[PDB]
RNA sequence: GCAGCUUGCUACCUCGAUGUCGGUUCUUUCCAUCCUGGCCGUGCAGCAGCGGCCAAGGGUGAGGUUGUUCGCCUAUUAAAGGAGAUCGUGAGCUGGGUUUAGACCGUCGUGAGACAGGUCGGUUACUAUCUACUAGAGGUGCCCGAGGUCUGCGGGUAAGCUGCUUUUAGUACGAGAGGAACCAAGCAGCGGCGCCACUGGUGUACCGGUUGUCUGACAAGGCAUCGCCGGGCAGCUACGCGCUCAGGAAUAAGAGCUGAAUGCAUCUAAGCUCGAACUCUGACCUAAAAAGAGACCUCUUUAAGGAUUCCGGUAAAAGACCGGUUUGAUAGAAACGGGAUGUAAGCACCAAGGCAACGAGGUGUUCAGUCCGCGUUUACUAACCAUUCGUUCCUUUCACUU
RNA sequence: AGGCUAAGGCGUGUCGGAGUAAUUCAGUUAAGGGAAUUCGGCAAAUUAGCUCCGUAACUUCGGGAUAAGGAGUGCCUGCU
């Protein structure tokens, strides 16, 4: 099975479940469940929640 | 027709008005029938990725307006699922005005499009530049 | 009056839709046999459901040779025991039970579901029935079996259930050997089905109490105007005015649930073992953890979790023979949230 | 000549009321066959037509005008057949039309008024007595007493129906143009039965942000539709997922064999062989209350066993059903695993500023706090204590017992 | 006005317990489509306060007009 990992929170997927949401440009983007979904789709970066990964890699050096 | 390995979901109605996405000269058109298509009592006639279906323009050049023509619808903002298991969905539904083969009036078209309807469809598969 | 044409609402092939008048499935026809002497049946208890990971293999289908994803039920089977044996006469009439023969040594834990039999003929009896075959009086036998329910954990009973199955030969003769020589010893699930092969599953399905024509028979609401006028999930008419009486074929409410289907058809994908290999984190809700050998079924299955599942082999197969799956990953996550 | 599905003719029933047209919902019947199955003829090369015979198992849809039936039109489709059931169906619905009282236009009348012409407006009553049907229970009948496992007199079924693409094959046929069929495979539409690993909806458990106000302020709470907004587990659910065959027997139209009346010939007069989506069988659901009221086995007749009390849910409108009861993990508590939300209060440092007081807010303690109608371990508390039927009741109408 | 509280008057707009079906009266939410429903957008949803900009055909010159169509809005610190 190929990897591929949660582009919100950088959670690795399990086969056979997630999404996949493909964006009018062309960019796609793989979500692991709908909260990820939901809180994309609401405009929320993943920057700035500290409950994903990125949020922490912000925190460590804060 | 040939069989795809992926299940569609019939997501659009008969009646919807969808953004045509080629060079033709369209922008605008309304699914008014789907061919291959017998249905059953007060159900309306509906659409899902790669069928060829028969549309109207709505907005568009003078010469091409009013007129009946066939086409396939290449993404839907309903979801559906691969072969191995994953769900794939777009932010918008889109069409191209073809022929009864599958021939695209357009030499070019804007924006990515399943690749069920390449496999189903080559020519929409080699007019296409992404494919998702 | 220009009609428009409808098919009929729901099937009438199940009728009538009453509650199954026991919670143990009964098998009326059985397959005819192909081989070696062995039982044509088993039992198990459902779990629940999982997915796996297997490369696809089915001849002349689209997806061959690549992965997919496929859901999966998993079935616990501890090993039965075969308690009696029985045997039947043909006649103008049809089968007449003559005689039955039981074995000596049975589990204690019995004494719940019917009293013990008490150890009298075993020898005598079987050579009676032996001489009922000689004299060509008997036509077939069947063996009695039970569940051993005590050893899971997920399932709170601890009485057995008994149920009669078939044992598959090419002569009487041989089949009166073969059940001579398994009487009153643990069969298991390996001994009679083989890995890759196709099954018949039977079981009561779940119950939903009694229910409205709507979603007893699937009938259509009231639309637009009449969706607020006093009737919305009540059905349109009764009856015309001649004949002066409700058509039985016309959609009422009553049961609907807990009634005895049959699926047909279902591929068996893995025989284990070890309970850990199915397990997901925090066990299986409202079941628990599996502890003994267990089995896996494509597709889904008839009835909730521990409920009653009983397996015969094809009774109305096409394909030939399949193959060992080749399972790559077996999901085991978190079934909560 | 047939039918009574159009309009007429009659006045036999109903005026101390049998609620009209059309549409909607749901069930069924007919064949005079629109498609699907099988055959025959052709002025049938192939493809496709034309005409007729058997066949009522399944299908017969979506829309624009119009109150409409009817009819016209549009794009699909294998085809988008026609009739009957109080012109099926208002103690089911609707109220568009017709059929009250108001008013306007045209035409009649001297006038009150009228139209068989048009237009706008205009109340839809009832707590089911009997029967029928759909499901659920309690008795009595058959029977040694009780339990279990079966058989199967019967009942039901459409459980599947129909297309597209690929191979056969650019082959047979045809001057060319064009262009099939037996078998084989996949996919799809509709129908049926089930299920909840994945996806979507809900989720008035639960977590968070925030407005107005009240409890003196912080903290914690109340009310405003859950106040509103964001997320969401379990469960339920579809827009999700799984399965959904033949083979055989006897036949219809029809095609043949044998064969005489009628030396020959003849499918028929006896006899025989093939032959349909029809019929039966085979799958599937139900079925000892099958009055011929069943078979077999086991346990035991002051017992086996059954009920009630008690702890529960794979079940549940009441009943019923399925489990456990110390010789025990049935339900609950505690801890842990697995999850939901999103980093608690106080404390410290900084903060645009301000002489100061104060300061929205940020960073650290802190993947924190709060919560779980899920699991594991664990007898920590509760499944204890009992009653009742398996004797007609008293009488010594008794085989008992003071 | 509507919401939240005083004083004052009440728990009497005079039947209770239990929590488990169908159906029914009144509400909350709903993927993709968006009148395809129906005699007919009936019913329900959308919009909504205030400030600023901008405002058509027609007109009895009074109007149309809140036409249509766009932008801003909380809290804290210091002020004019
Ligand atoms: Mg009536
Ligand atoms: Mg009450
Ligand atoms: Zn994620």
């Amino acid at each position: 099975m190929e990897q591929r990992k949660c582009y919100f929170c950088g959670k690795m997927l399990e086969p056979g479940t997630g999404k996949l949401y493909v964006k009018k440009d062309g960019s796609t983007y793989f979500m692991c469940s709908s909260k990820c979904m939901s809180n994309f789709a609401l405009g929320r970066l993943p920057r700035r929640t500290e409950w994903t990964e990125k949020g922490k890699i912000q925190l460590k050096k804060a | 027709m040939k069989g795809m390995r992926s299940n569609i979901p019939r997501a659009l109605n008969a009646g919807a008005q969808i953004a045509c996405v080629d060079n033709t000269g369209a922008k605008v058109v309304e699914i008014i029938s789907v061919k291959k298509y017998r249905g059953v009592k007060n159900r309306m006639p509906c659409a899902g990725i790669g069928d060829m279906c028969v549309v109207s323009v709505k907005k568009g050049t003078p010469e091409m307006r009013k007129q009946v023509l066939l086409a396939v619808v290449v993404r839907q903002k309903q979801e559906f699922r691969r072969p191995d298991g994953l769900h794939v969905s777009f932010e918008d539904n889109a069409m191209v005005i073809t022929d009864e083969e599958g021939i695209p009036k357009g030499t070019d078209i804007k924006g990515p499009v399943a690749r069920e309807v390449a496999e189903r469809f080559p020519k929409i598969g080699t007019t296409a530049s992404i494919i998702v | 009056m220009a009609s428009i044409h409808r098919p009929k609402r729901g099937s009438l092939a199940f009728s009538p839709r009453k509650r199954a008048k026991s919670h143990i499935p009964r098998f009326r026809a059985w397959p005819e046999a192909t081989g070696e002497p062995k039982l044509q049946s088993f039992a198990g208890y459902k779990v629940g459901m999982t997915h796996v990971i297997m490369v696809d293999d089915t001849k002349n289908s689209l997806t061959q040779g690549m992965e997919i994803s496929v859901p999966v039920t998993v079935i616990e089977t501890p090993a039965i025991r075969v308690a009696a044996i029985r045997a039947y006469a043909e006649d103008s009439t049809g089968e007449k039970a003559i005689a039955e023969v039981w074995a000596a040594d049975l589990d204690p834990e019995l004494k719940r579901r019917i009293p013990i039999p008490a150890a009298g003929n075993q020898a005598e009896a079987l050579e009676n029935i032996g001489k009922l075959i000689e004299e060509g009086r008997v036509s077939d036998v069947r063996a009695v079996i039970y569940t051993l329910p005590k050893s899971l954990t997920g399932v709170p009973k601890k009485v057995p259930d008994i149920m009669e199955s078939g044992i598959s030969a090419r002569d009487l003769g041989t089949k009166f050997e073969y059940s001579k020589t398994i009487l009153g010893t643990l069969v298991s699930v390996t001994d009679v089905f083989k890995n890759g092969t196709l099954v018949d599953t039977a079981a009561i399905t779940i119950g939903k109490g009694t229910q409205g024509p709507v979603k007893r028979w699937g009938i259509q609401l009231m639309k637009g105007k009449h969706s607020r006028q006093g009737s919305l999930r009540q059905v349109g008419t009764l009856g015309a005015f001649n004949p002066s009486r409700v058509s039985w074929r016309v959609p009422q409410m009553g049961q609907m649930g807990y009634h005895q289907r049959t699926e047909f058809n279902k591929r068996i994908l893995k025989i284990g073992s070890d309970g850990e290999e199915v397990t997901p984190e925090g066990g299986f809700i409202n079941y628990g953890l599996v502890r003994g050998d267990y089995i896996l079924i494509k597709g889904s299955v008839p009835g909730p979790s521990k409920r009653l599942i009983r397996l015969r082999d094809p009774i109305r197969a096409k394909k030939a023979d399949l193959g060992e799956p080749n399972i790559l990953y077996i999901s085991r996550e978190s079934k909560q949230g």
